[PDB]
RNA sequence: ACUUGGUUGAUCCUGCCAAGGAAGCACACUUAGGUCAUAGAUUAAGCCAUGCAAGUGUUAGUAACUGCGAAUAGCUCAUUAAUACGCUCAGAAUCUAUUUGGCGGGGAUAGCAGCAGCAACUCUGGUGCUAAUACAUGCUGUUUCUCCAGAUGUGAAUUAUGGAGGAAAAGUUGACCUCGAGGCACGCCAUUCGACUGAGUGACCUAUCAGCUUGUACUUAGGGUCUUUACCUAGGUAGGCUAUCACGGGUAACGGGCGGUUACCGUCGGACUGCCGGAGAAGGCGCCUGAGAGAUAGCGACUAUAUCCACGGGUAGCAGCAGGCGCGAAACUUUCCCACUCGAGACUUUCGGAGGAGGUAAUGACCAGUUCCAUUGGUUACGUGGAUAGGGGUACGGUUUUCCACCGUACCGACUAGCAGAGGGCAGUCUGGUGCCAGCAGCUGCGGUAAUUCCAGCUCUGCGAGUUUGCUCCCAUAUUGUUGCAGUUAAAACGCCCGUAGUCUGAAUUGGCCAGCAAUGGUCGUACGUAUACGUUCACUGUGAACAAUCAGGACGCUUAGAGUAUGGCCACAUGAAUGACUCAGCGCAGUAUGAAGUCUUUGUU
């Protein structure tokens, strides 16, 4: 697969997070955020 | 609670029938208004989609309606008769429906002569407006709908009720 | 999901039927003796339908779309002929005009492979293609059209490395 | 003829061959069950702990003792007899172990010379006697 | 006991989508709606796979929430909203003008249209009934309320309906010799002239002709008034519901 | 569409018992590689340490409040023998947040600030303020009763709606965000996802279960409900179900789509079944909030297990994901992840043990290697001659959110087979040891010092990364018989006659003749009712409507195959994702051969 666009407007818009990085562009929520309902 | 649901109950063929489930709020029957007289009040209820069900706890008035003139007065009910259904109803002057309550009349009365001085009037009715209690049928559902109004009792109606009561 | 390719045979030690089955693997150069009993079975989904279509009438909206379809894909494989292509010669067909039809042994008619045996070991280790695509596998059946495309992928009889 | 074949006459067959199903002694035996009131329990491997060693013999014409242990079995508390089969064996079994015993294979029924027992015995300790007869693996 | 459920499988998602056993579990639900569950098409779906410009659903909820898309005038941010039958899809930038309508087969297909054609839409009447102040009113198969509409305008009749004003210019009559797509059962997406209309006592029947000179029935709801007498208002597919025959 | 060993001195039989084929749990021995799928259901719906699974912030309501969510998804099959499930209908007897279209019309707290109390908890007290699309205020309809009419709509409503009267607040009163546009309310009707009520009907055994049923069955009036009903309370009758199997008992019973076995007919299994619907959260029972719950990662109590205690008192429900104890023949990692599929929400951002990927396992399915090509001597398989791999190793390019493993590219290269047998059913009369002993052996049989069956070696056979061994189960089996068995003597015809339920029930009704290849079309017969359609319905046949995956089947070289829904054209195009079966009942038109009903006669119909 492959496309292409007119300008730099797309890729930093529409695409995907982790072909950025790729290109060249952990639990820790789960855990230690809920103890903000564990303590008020 | 107080179920509304059948299963439980025997077949046609007289089975002894079986559960397979709880209790459910699909089938909850609630208790009896049980709407005496004396002292206005009523008790709002949430049911199901939301909705008022305003039950009706003991009236004085009911909003009563002479049915061949078209006229219709609030009026004061003052006890219960007779009740086709039980006797009970009777004794603890119970407003339900179907339920033969006498009515003070004084609206009616008053209409008659600011009106006319047509009318006419029956023979059996003059023999009940000099007391000033008329005989009257309870037709509405006082504990779902909340408030009760009946038409007069008339014609071939008050020589039947008439017997029942002596 | 899934199917069961192969049968296994009803009665395990008949002499008639393990010394015949011996003389289609010699011919045809092959491993074990279930990869007969697959070919058993696929001539078996074969006739099995065919049998029924013959059942019906002669004029039947099944019998006509069906029958036309299924004649088209044994003309791919090249078990019949145009002399034969008439649906009740479809319950005639060996399992040896159907074995003939694989890769192995169109290497072999081909004689690139110079021997049946040899035309496995020619596929198993990748030097055969066909219509420059590698074929590893040394049970392709091939549809005729193709047959003629048959030649060495590249590798050792090409490239000539050690 | 012998039995009613007219078109409304489905009631008759359905119903009479419920009947003769009973005869069949597969079908009583399956549905009576019948079965649960057997040291197997109707499961095909049971284990527990050896009693003991006994040797019972053979019937007839086969003059032979056949060295068969007694095994309390685990889920029902129950005593039964158990074959131990291959030369040796008996020797490599050891007194008070855990075993695991399956069936003569004769879907039930005794099965050679040897009367009363039903069962034999297919690992010592978790281990597996053709293991051991072999000497392929080991016990302490 | 079953309550109003989120989570659509594949499988029991519809036929007509034309969805992947693969490609996961769960299928886009589509939102409540004019369209019922079973008839429509979202445009998360539409999207996917039909145009195929949105490759993934993260592309596909995208482009709606940027405000290109428009259902039939309105905008329409939601999403997984149902469209099926006679509604107009424009679309910003790139614009193009669809209209949404049976293949053959049963199967949903799209198809580039005039402009000057693309402003109405049809409807269909399914119900009639007298409400405030003895006036006359219909409800459509989308569920648009026409109240104050004209005299003839009985039940299984269509409406040509102009869309920038709430207007109903036309009305196509029910009868013998008019042309109906049928829009459920085994003959959805066929179009037929209307031969005979046999009423049916109680719970009827209502027999059709393509231009071939094939024949088949259907009960009366499935079928869709399209136009009076040969010429439809509107353009139809390829093929032209006549559907293959080998 | 298949047979063979076993009653006899031998025979032909009946007859089973074994052998034989498949799958599905479990045990065993053995093992290059690949893709893919599944895995604590069977017994203990037994018990649980720890970590985590349902939360939710937009340029636009003001950590909290407020709004919505948490009733779905996930797990399990203990109840349940039809009330559930399925499949037909039905609402004119109903409710419905959210979407969508119409029609409308000032004061008081929460965080924040401060003073305290407990052995302890995601408990709080009390004071000091301030928020609003939260709450209350406010410039013709809703609900109900009476009467008069009752549509252009329906099979059908004195229904929808209209008018004339009274009542009642249960009330529609944009008191509103962000920069001319977007968004958010309120009410009513519809709509959508549904829900909930009712009907018809289908199916596991049992007669050592023949009578069962008191709200039990009808009716009139009421209460209650979202509505209808003995759902419940009254008055009045005394009914209902049953040999066409009621009622009772049993289930090692969740129902269904379907799965295994098969020539057809069938038959066994269905926790799961990659889906559908129901039920349950340790056991009953009760209830608040809400559109929706008799919710259980909501509340309340009791009971039974378990645990803490500073001895006052409490704390917790893994049949969610891992993990352990126990149970047993029997079933995996306390990992990584929000990218795919989707879902919740104020939402393109947050969160999801739903979901996705690795890791362990011969459980299951397909694929597949352990070499090859030459020619010297011994009888064409038993120092040479060279070739070609992948198993494996090391880089780098693809791949995916990240590893692994795969798919490539180049360089290193002269360890890979068992399991079961060798009297017959169904390849040795080899040599050695054993001597009715050890032992083998499904069955018949072998072993008593000559073993073609034991224990070993050698040779040979089968199947082959598979192959034996248990129990359940189908075929073999026409040994469950509708197709399709048998009953003189092998097992099997009531001791005889009457006889009800039950099943079964002679002939007869509009044809002949010619053109035939049928469909049909002419002639012979005129039998002269309705007044261009009406004059019995069914069963049966044809045709038409109605009603996912799997099964069959079409298209397409996933390198092939099992699979999957694709994929094929170098210039922006063409497609395909059919059809049939699933199938009994219920529904329409057409045909009347067979088979039924229709047909009150000491005189019937208009």
């Amino acid at each position: 697969f492959g496309f292409v666009y007119d300008s730099l407007d797309a890729l930093k818009k529409t695409e995907p997070k982790h072909r950025l990085i790729k290109a060249g562009l952990r639990r820790m929520r789960k855990n230690a955020r809920r103890q903000k309902v564990k303590v008020w | 609670g107080i179920t509304r649901m059948g299963d439980l109950k025997h077949t046609k063929s007289g089975a002894r029938q079986v559960a397979w489930r709880k209790k459910r709020n699909f089938l909850a029957g609630r208790p009896s208004a049980q709407t005496r007289i004396g002292e206005k009040r009523i008790h709002a209820v949430r049911v199901r989609g939301g909705n008022l069900k305003m039950r009706a706890l003991r009236l004085e008035t009911g909003t009563f309606a002479w049915a061949s003139e078209n006229c219709t007065r609030k009026t004061r009910i003052l006890n219960v008769t007779y009740h086709p259904a039980d006797n009970d109803l009777v004794r603890t002057n119970t407003l339900a429906r179907g339920s033969v309550v006498s009515i003070d009349a004084a609206p009616f009365k008053q209409w008659y002569e600011r009106q006319f001085g047509g009318g006419v009037v029956a023979p059996e009715l003059v023999a009940e407006f000099d007391q000033g209690r008329l005989l009257a049928v309870i037709t509405s559902r006082p504990g779902q709908c909340g408030r009760a109004d009946g038409y007069i009792l008339e014609g071939e109606e008050l020589a039947f009720y008439s017997d029942k009561i002596a | 999901n899934f199917s069961r390719t192969f049968k296994k045979p009803m009665r395990p030690y008949e002499k008639e039927r393990m010394h015949k089955e011996l003389q289609v693997v010699g011919e045809y150069g092959l491993k074990n003796k279930r990869e007969i009993w697959r070919v058993s079975y696929t001539l078996s989904k074969i006739r099995h339908a065919a049998r029924e279509l013959l059942t019906l009438p002669e004029n039947d909206s099944k019998r006509i779309f069906e029958g036309a379809a299924l004649l088209r894909r044994l003309t791919k494989l090249g078990v019949l002929d145009e002399s034969k292509q008439k649906l009740d010669y479809v319950l005639s067909l060996t399992v040896n005009d159907l074995m003939d039809r694989r890769l192995q042994t169109q290497v072999h008619k081909r004689a690139l492979a110079n021997s049946v045996h040899h035309a496995r070991t020619l596929v198993s280790h990748r030097h055969i293609s066909v219509e420059n695509q590698l074929v590893n596998q040394p049970a392709f059946l091939v549809w005729k059209e193709s047959e003629k495309n048959i030649k060495y992928a590249d590798t050792s009889v090409m490239t000539t490395e050690k | 003829k012998s039995k009613a074949c007219g078109r409304l006459a489905a009631r008759k067959l359905r119903l009479a061959h419920k009947s003769n199903l009973w005869a069949s002694n597969a079908y009583r035996r399956s549905l009576g069950t019948s079965i649960y009131k057997t040291p197997l329990e109707g499961t095909s491997m049971a284990s527990g702990i050896v009693v003991g060693k006994v040797a019972v013999e053979a019937k007839q014409p086969n003059s032979a003792i056949r060295k068969a242990v007694r095994v309390q079995l685990k889920k029902n508390s129950k005593v039964v007899t158990a074959f131990v089969p291959r030369d040796g064996s008996l020797r490599l079994i050891d007194d008070n172990d855990r075993v695991l015993i399956a069936g003569m294979g004769r879907s039930g029924r005794s099965v050679g010379d040897l009367p009363g027992c039903r069962f034999k015995v297919i690992k010592v300790a978790g281990f597996s006697l053709l293991a051991l007869w072999l000497g392929k693996k080991e016990k302490p | 006991p079953r309550c109003q459920r989120f989570h659509l499988k594949r499988l029991t998602a519809p036929h007509h989508w034309l969805l992947a056993k693969s490609a996961g579990k769960f299928a886009s639900h589509p939102s409540t709606g004019p369209h019922k569950l079973r008839e429509c098409l979202p445009i998360n779906i539409f999207l996917r796979d039909r145009l195929k410009y949105a490759l993934t659903a993260k592309e596909a909820v995208a482009i709606v929430k940027r405000r290109l898309v428009k259902v039939d005038g309105k905008v329409r941010t939601n999403y997984r909203y149902p469209t099926g039958l006679m509604d107009v899809i424009g679309l910003g930038k790139s614009n193009e003008l669809f209209r949404i309508i049976y293949d053959c087969k049963g199967r949903f297909c799209v198809h580039h249209i005039e402009a000057k054609e693309a402003s109405f839409k049809l409807l269909r009447v399914n119900q009639f009934k007298i409400g405030a102040k003895g006036i006359p009113h219909v409800v459509t198969h989308d569920g648009r309320t026409i109240s104050y509409v004209d005299p003839s305008v009985r039940v299984h009749d269509a409406l040509k309906f102009n869309i920038k004003t709430g207007e109903v210019e036309s009305v196509i009559k029910f009868k013998v010799g008019d042309v109906a797509m049928v829009t459920a059962g085994g003959n959805v997406g066929r179009v037929g002239t209307i031969q005979k209309i046999e009423k049916q006592m109680a719970s009827d029947i209502v027999h059709l002709k393509d231009t071939s000179g094939a024949v088949f029935a259907t009960r009366i709801m499935n079928v869709f008034v399209i136009g009076e007498n040969e010429h439809p208002l509107i353009s139809l597919p390829a093929r032209e519901g006549v559907r293959p025959s080998i």
